[PDB]
């Protein structure tokens, strides 16, 4: 989302959670 | 006697002393001496080496004991006595140790290196002990000695004569190749040299010692023809290269030194004269091209490098090209070379001093360091403190270094300041330390975070402002090294302390990434609710609430990427169930 | 991070496999079709607990840390943990 | 048939010489 | 089917922490596999092949931050078989600014020539780097102000920071330790060239890092380590990078510049040292090089051996400085060194003079690199400014060189030799050379030249002996 | 001529273990002593026995050349071959 406020562990868990949210729409 | 009873001497005199004058004087000469005193009472113990290097310790202690002046000086006849029973405990010490080997045919690098020790002990402390005494002490003008060492001098040079002509005899049957005539002349030689263990010193055998060593060389005469054959033959397989068939000469030289085999070479010698006449022309071309072609320093460097290769020219020269006639045009005209060399040196170092003496008082070069110079200064377009002063410092002392190594008295004025040069470049070579220190916290910030952060490097950067208003003393300058260092940890304690908690919310805001939140939702407030109390301590520890926000707004930003995410899948909860 | 740290390996000299699994033996990240997948996260698991116990029996004090398995073919690699663990596949070296 | 475990063991050992050396080596459990 | 156990399993940071951890070690395995594979013939030419041999490979300069980067140092393990060490200049112009107010160095197989493989980035300039005394961990680095910095190859590869140079993904090492936060001021007051580790004979780890000033002021420190330590960094002892392992521990303080001199003055009468090596036989013996042309002598614990100044063979002092020096790898106790005059010298501990010295080779200019093979126990690379390079062979020859290579048009700025295999494990005595052009070209030697015949360190324990 | 390789093996820089097993599931010799040997020998073998069926599972045209297991403890290694496995036992590095 935003450049401004990025801070890696937070923003990379909310990567793995975009991915759960994807695959409950596969599954 | 031995050096033992000089040492029990001032044991003695440093404790009974009749007045505290003579007390204090023993006790110092004690002192002094004690050190090789402790190695004396050894000596029969210690590896030849240790032997070689006293001497050089003697030589110091021995001339530290003799000119000291705080107390009356030390007493010359037995200073002269003392010289000679060190000199007496070094011959019967050199004697027993090189008489303990099977002295013929042993494998040659050991009989060698302890030859060499000997004799080396000899040559040095015949060499130390005239110069000590006959140079120096008489020069020492708060009491000067009175003579020139007489067991040293004379049993000294015998040592030397004996451990020399035994070097030679060995290295000769060394340079012998395996041949049944190199049986017949060995056996020869050893034959004459029986019952003559030489190492003793006898001045009764002594003519006979020299009648021995004529018949060893009459032997060896019809064998130095043989090796000179062979030897000749190789010096001509190397002859298109001056640099290896110098090196050829020089390895040889104790085997060409002998006579008969220097004769032998002859026209080896005289081409070898030839191409080194030839290369002293070169060298001539070369400095008048160093002529044609700091530059005043490197061309007093190079010069002083071609009189020592001229100089090793005309020594190597001196054996080996002496007796051929034609040696004496060599060393005339390479004499000349070295002298026409010496003037240019001396001509460029006194143009090298105008340079210098000059500039003591014209700061466009960089001497005449001041307060006014910029050691340090902030790029606040950069973030960064930079540290950075005058080249021709670390020039000052590279060069004024280089010339005393050479061979020079520095000018007092040019001493005087690079005693405060050195000092200077020291610590500000401490001041770069500390300033990539704070370059590299920058860094270690993380970017939201840094308005707290604001006052702490302006604090530090107060250290700049104040102090703007220090060369002055290197005293001053290792306190300003400490004040950067101490604001320095300030600032890395808190940025460190403050990453903490940093650290500690995003594990917070993870913790609470991690809930589905419909059926946590109470429990989810109460951990938002935490972290914001958690916030709040961090408050507490003092900062007003302008950087807070900039934080906060980043927090706030994080938190609703979770709380975002977990709606999300809240709302496909109810299109997949 | 971690999706461009599994690209990185996915990119390495001679490899891919990427298999990322659970303890109830069922695959949660791949580079590799959901079926081939599953075969290599299954045998793994299993081949796992028959390790683990394996280091009990030698030594009841001691536990796994980490488990190497070199084919003709291929080098599998495994670095197990009690609730999770990851599969990596490479060409022999 | 003592031959046969002499001959496992060349090979085994050309193999094992390299991969101790590198398990004595290697930083990858610090 | 999703399972309701995917959702605790893909989701806890604890075990997304579990993948950056198990990706990191499997990173450095197929690092190590290609370490173990690889070969050297990936590129051929791109270059002036040179008068020693046949083939060339270049450390390719089209990596965009070494594009505008001159280079001058190279550094080898003599125990990590096979890594280049490199160090880079700053560009005056024209690449990411970030690295523009930063020096370089690069760390290399001579089987990777695609690139390094590791970065280090650099708050300083650097002259001195070594690579550990035992499994490869740490780089050790010496500086033009005195900085000792430590890199730890290691560190997962994300704590250091990372930059996308066009389409391809790079990082720049920041160093993992610091001596420049010590807060008593006992660091090193000058400039460095020695970074030695002293091999052992104070807990999880010991060995031990010797540093060397210009001054003649020695410093040894010892390499200890955390468990593991907070990703906001250290905040007991500041000079850690944050979430570092290795620290460096303070235990020296030598006047070796006083000691030994050749003394009339205080402040420049001081020697000026030049180098550090110490024995492999025993780490307990040191030589240290010198302005005056001695090589002097040390022992660490003890407080007096012999002889105690290595000499020239010429009586009272020959003033040229000693540029570089190097123990035989075999472990003889006998050294190479040689002068800024062009003469070079061979010892044997156990003696004050020179077992063989020589003068009259590199046209009396200034040699700027000396060193032993470490293929052929006898075998000696020397090196001048005129862009010489030349073999001396101490079996074949002690004359001068047995070989003789002129590089042109480019200067010579940097060389040096390759490492230590056993000669049925393909020992391989391969040159890394620089141009003043800026980039790196390897050229390998001929295997019949780069490998021994029978028995040659006994052939010249014999030499030593019948001289 | 096989005794001296033993005393190579045994040799290996921080290593402590050597055991030979044939293809019939009998072990040969160690610096171990035979409580261990045993215990050793025997439970290994039912685990290479999982191992080449598990390479074999994920291809039956492939076969398992090297193994490695690292604990707590140590470092464990396995190589088998037609006749004979090897174990080795390293420790921490």
């Amino acid at each position: 989302r935003d450049p401004q406020y990025a801070e890696n562990e937070v923003d990379e868990m909310r990567i793995q959670k975009d991915l759960e949210l994807e695959q409950y729409k596969r599954s | 006697l031995t050096p033992s009873d000089e040492f029990q001497f001032w044991i003695e005199q440093a404790h009974r002393g009749n007045k505290q004058i003579s007390k204090e004087r023993a006790n110092y000469f004690k002192e002094l001496f004690e050190t090789i005193a402790r190695e004396f009472y050894n000596l029969d113990s210690l590896s030849l080496l240790e032997v070689v290097d006293l001497v050089e310790t003697t030589q110091d202690v021995v001339d530290d004991v003799w000119r000291q002046t705080e107390h009356d000086h030390y007493p010359e006849s037995r200073m002269l006595h003392l010289l000679d029973i060190i000199g007496g405990s070094f011959g019967r010490f050199v004697q027993k140790k090189l008489g303990t080997l099977n002295l013929w045919e042993d494998p040659y690098y050991l009989v060698k290196e302890s030859l060499k020790a000997g004799i080396s002990i000899c040559e040095q402390w015949v060499i130390v002990c005239n110069h000590l005494t006959g140079q120096v002490w008489q020069r020492y003008v708060p009491h000067p000695w009175k003579n020139e060492p007489e067991t040293l001098d004379k049993l000294g040079k015998r040592l030397e004569e004996v451990l020399a002509i035994r070097t030679i005899h060995e290295k000769f049957l060394y340079f012998l190749p395996a041949s049944e005539e190199k049986i017949i002349c060995l056996t020869r030689v050893f034959e004459p040299f029986t019952g003559l263990n030489p190492v003793q010193y006898n001045p009764y055998t002594e003519p006979l010692w020299k009648a021995a060593v004529s018949q060893y060389e009459k032997i060896i005469a019809p064998a130095e023809q043989k090796i000179a054959g062979k030897l000749k033959n190789y010096i001509s397989e190397i002859q298109d290269s001056p640099q290896q068939l110098l090196q050829a000469f020089l390895k040889y030289k104790e085997l060409v030194k002998r006579p008969t085999i220097s004769k032998e070479l002859m026209l080896e010698r005289e081409t070898l004269l030839a191409r080194l006449v030839d290369s002293i022309k070169d060298f001539r071309l070369d400095f008048e091209n160093r002529c044609r072609g700091s530059e005043v320093v490197n061309s007093i460097v190079w010069v002083r490098q071609l009189e020592l290769k001229v100089d090793d020219t005309i020594k190597i020269a001196e054996a080996l090209l002496s007796d051929l006639p034609g040696f004496r045009c060599f060393h005339q005209s390479a004499k000349d070379l070295l002298d026409q060399l010496k003037l240019y040196e001396q001509e460029q170092f006194d143009d090298w001093s105008r340079d210098i003496q000059s500039g003591l008082s014209d700061s466009r070069s960089g001497l005449c360091i001041e307060a006014s110079s910029r050691i340090m200064e902030l790029d606040s377009n950069d973030g960064l403190l930079k540290v950075h002063y005058s080249d021709r410092l670390v020039i000052l002392l590279r060069e004024v270094r280089q010339l005393s190594a050479l061979g020079f008295v520095i000018p007092a004025k040019i001493q005087q300041v690079a005693n405060i040069a050195q000092k200077f470049c020291k610590q500000a070579i401490i001041l770069k330390q500390v300033a990539h220190f704070y370059n590299s916290i920058d860094q270690q910030m993380i970017q939201s975070q840094r308005p707290m952060m604001l006052q702490s490097a302006l604090a530090f950067e107060q250290i700049i402002k104040n102090s703007k208003a220090t060369w002055d003393n290197p005293k001053e300058l290792e306190g300003y090294i400490q004040k950067l260092q101490n604001a320095a940890e300030r600032l890395a304690t808190e940025n460190r302390k403050l990453r903490k908690w940093h650290t500690t919310f995003c594990e917070k805001v993870v913790v609470l990434m991690n809930i589905d939140l419909l059926r946590q939702q109470q429990r989810w407030k109460d951990g938002l609710q935490e972290l914001r109390t958690g916030l709040a301590t961090v408050e507490a520890q003092g900062f007003q609430a302008s950087d807070m926000h900039a934080w906060k707004q980043h927090w706030n930003h994080q938190l609703y990427k979770a709380l975002e995410h977990q709606y999300q899948m809240g709302l496909e909860a109810l299109n997949e169930n | 991070e971690v999706e461009e740290t599994l690209k990185r390996l996915q990119s390495q000299k001679g490899v891919q496999g990427i298999i990322v699994v659970n303890t109830e033996g069922i695959p949660i990240k791949s580079t590799m079709d959901n079926p081939t997948t599953t075969q290599y996260a299954s045998l793994m698991h299993s081949f796992i607990l028959k390790a683990r116990s394996t280091v009990r029996d030698i030594d009841p004090q001691n536990d796994l840390t980490f488990l190497r398995i070199r084919s003709k073919k291929n080098e599998i690699m495994v670095a197990p943990d009690k609730d999770y663990f990851l599969i990596v596949i490479q060409n022999p070296t | 048939d003592i031959p046969r475990l002499a001959a496992f063991l060349r090979r085994v050992e050309a193999m094992v010489i390299r991969e101790l050396n590198k398990n004595w080596q290697s930083h990858a459990f610090d | 089917t999703s399972d309701a156990v995917v959702m605790p399993k893909i989701d806890t940071p604890r075990l997304c922490s579990f993948l950056r951890a198990a990706c990191q070690v499997m990173a450095v395995l197929l690092e190590e596999d290609r370490l173990a594979a690889e070969p050297s013939w990936n590129l051929r030419a791109q270059d002036r092949a040179l008068y020693f041999s046949d083939s060339s490979s270049q450390l390719n300069t089209s990596l965009p931050f070494l594009q505008n980067r001159k280079v001058s140092s190279l550094h080898t393990s003599r125990v990590q078989r096979q890594m280049v060490v490199s160090v880079h200049d700053l560009p005056e112009k024209s690449f990411v600014p970030l690295l523009d107010s930063k020096y370089v160095l690069c760390v290399w197989d001579i089987w990777q020539p695609s690139g390094p493989q590791k970065v280090l980035i650099c708050e300083s300039q650097v002259t001195c780097c070594c690579l550990s005394p035992l499994k490869a961990f740490l780089l050790f680095a010496g500086t033009a102000h005195g900085s000792v910095v430590v890199w730890d190859l290691r560190e997962d590869s994300r704590l250091h920071y990372s930059v996308t140079l066009s389409d391809g993904f790079w990082t720049f090492r920041t160093a993992t330790f610091s001596t420049d936060g010590i807060l008593t001021s006992v660091n090193h007051r000058s400039p460095l060239q020695a970074v030695e580790p002293i091999s052992t004979s104070m807990s999880g780890l010991s060995f031990h890092i010797a540093s060397l000033d210009e001054s003649g002021v020695l410093n040894v420190w010892v390499v200890v380590e955390l468990p593991k330590a907070d990703i906001a960094g250290s905040i007991s002892d500041l000079g850690l990078m944050p979430g570092g392992r290795v620290k460096l521990v303070h235990s020296a303080l030598i006047q070796l510049g006083d000691s030994l001199s050749h003394k009339g003055n205080e402040f420049w009468g001081t020697t000026q040292t030049l180098n550090v090596k110490f024995l492999p036989s025993d780490p307990n013996h040191f030589i240290i090089g010198t302005d005056m042309g001695l090589i002097s002598h040390g022992t660490r614990q003890d407080l007096r051996v012999a002889p105690k100044l290595f000499k020239p063979q010429q009586h009272g002092i020959r003033p040229v400085k000693v540029n570089v020096i190097d123990f035989s790898p075999f472990g003889e106790p006998i050294f190479l060194a040689g002068c800024s005059d062009g003469s070079i010298r061979l010892h044997q501990l156990s003696s004050a003079f020179p077992l063989l010295q020589w003068d009259s080779s590199t046209d009396s200019h200034a040699v700027t690199g000396l060193q032993w093979s470490p293929t052929r126990p006898a075998v000696f690379l020397v090196q001048d400014d005129t862009s010489n390079i030349y073999i001396w062979d101490l079996l074949q020859s002690d004359l001068g060189p047995v070989a003789k290579q002129q590089v042109s048009p480019n200067r010579l700025v940097a060389m040096a030799a390759v490492g230590e295999p056993e000669k049925a494990g393909g020992s391989f005595l391969a040159l890394v050379l620089a141009r003043a052009s800026g980039s790196i070209d390897i050229q390998h030697l001929k295997r019949r030249w780069a490998a021994p015949e029978v028995d040659e360190c006994n052939r010249l324990r014999l030499l030593l002996q019948e001289a």
